[PDB]
């Protein structure tokens, strides 16, 4: 995951 | 003639986008009257570790928060958790917000993504919610808070703001109750995607529009049952077929009936044969029957 | 991560769509100023045989027209033609006039399409005009008068107003000075598109948007002479390549040269459709170099  | 994706007109929407900034953080955010709704995690520390987003929100100071569209900076009343999401009140109400609801779209369903960045509306494209509840955007890092959004009669229904990414075209957001779409969670962690299935009643919508516009070529000469179909599908990553009904409409204007499309997909899944099909080499499943229907006849 | 033809956004464009009707016509106009552009074939009594447009401009009535902003409808004050467009005064300035510029777009080049009905926008999407100055667009009876536009600095650029469809998604506008794109004529009489070929240059620019967000599958591990390529593009409905130097800003974001880029371009013709670039066919050619930029970096 990547918290944009 | 043509079948494109397309986007609804951003321009009532685009009036709402507000760069949410806080610390060292800064994300986009949807401002409706006298609330700004963004994802939580621009307050978070680090978007690196674990987040205890109630900590952060307990030593959350308000002066901390700059909050702009444009260069009208809003001034910051409270702030409210609202699942993925903050619920911050403003000071000042936001004149051009349009009529609205909020809605939770489910998988196959269309919508559109205004991509934001810094507070600022950077374009427009339509989407369509995977089986496994990602959708195929184009996101960068600042991106967090992008709305997606349908118009029907003057109406802005908002479904979505970006929260997160977990591949390269695999992303992730929350419905405006703050509930995040597939139940993934905003936290920098070991999550994959959910295996992903075509939408069939998407598929054939396609196939039709394709014999509207004159490809034919790979049009089956053999015919499969509904049921035949269905028993296929689950085994190779397809969704069963429920309603037929909803192609009486189509199946005229072509004399093409749904079994000679669906004895077509089985030999086109996994393979066109070199060809194209209105420029796409590979089933998509992003247009919808409806979609569809308003492309070619504006009904 | 990812790549999408996205549509810049549309905002303030939208609010310079008027309606335009002219006895059982009606199109779209663009209001700038005090006055609304719109192809010229509103005024056309025939639909399938040849139009004297300049008899009809001759037997005009203004007060024929109706032109209307939302429910607002404007004075004509006077009409004159313009290439294929019409250029008609309206007694009253469009108070949202965006600062805007009118520029020709020349093949291969991307821009965004407003596709408008009865004076209102319906949707938004992404072209690139194609060797043959046709667009792979979206229209149905009753789009002509349809804006494209690309938007640089604050300012509205507008390049394109949508005229009529050759075949299928072979679309055909004109610029704002009225010139029409390709040459194909605004005469309901038969035309061919010509052939068209992929911008190579535009597919090295989606090649490259793939290696910056990872997608890497398709990438040779030899390379190929610009020259030879060129000598398979010709025989392979491909665009040959002059200069790589406008790909140096990929060169030096990704250590991948040109070269090793034509030779997968060549590999993925040759097994066409085997495997989907970043969910896109591979040797999609409708994204330029600055649109990648602008949507990968800003």
């Amino acid at each position: 995951g990547v918290n944009l | 003639a043509g079948l494109r994706k397309m986007a609804q007109p951003s321009g009532v929407v685009e009036k709402c986008i507000v760069r949410v900034c806080y610390g060292n953080m800064a994300l986009n955010g949807l401002w409706l009257g006298d609330t700004v709704m963004c994802p939580r995690h621009v307050i978070a520390s680090s978007t690196t570790s674990t987040i205890d987003y109630d900590y952060a929100l307990s030593v959350l100071r308000l002066h901390n928060f700059s909050i702009s569209s444009g260069n009208v900076f809003l001034g910051v009343v409270g702030v409210t958790m609202r699942g993925a999401l903050l619920q911050i009140k403003v000071n000042q109400n936001n004149v051009h917000t349009p009529k609205y609801t909020y809605r939770t779209v489910r998988p196959g369903e269309s919508f559109n993504i205004l991509a934001c960045y810094d507070g600022a509306a950077a374009g427009v494209y339509g989407v369509n919610m995977r089986s496994n509840y990602t959708i195929r955007g184009s996101f960068i890092n600042g991106a967090a808070g992008s709305p997606g959004y349908n118009i029907n009669n003057g109406t802005v229904e908002f479904c979505y703001l970006h929260q997160l990414e977990l591949g390269s075209g695999c992303h992730v957001g929350s419905d405006l109750d703050g509930v995040m779409y597939g139940g993934y969670e905003d936290q920098p962690t070991l999550q994959v995607e959910g295996a992903s299935s075509l939408f069939t009643e998407n598929v054939l919508a396609f196939l039709y529009a394709a014999l509207i516009n004159g490809s034919t070529w790979w049009l089956s000469s053999s015919r499969i049952a509904v049921d035949r179909f269905n028993e296929w599908a689950v085994h190779n990553g397809m969704t069963t077929v429920v309603n037929t009904d909803c192609f009486s409409i189509f199946a005229a204007k072509t004399g093409v009936d749904v079994q000679r499309l669906l004895a077509s997909i089985q030999s086109l899944h996994k393979n066109f044969g070199g060809k194209q099909i209105l420029g796409y080499t590979s089933l998509t499943d992003e247009f919808t029957t409806g979609e569809v229907i308003r492309q070619m006849y504006g009904v």
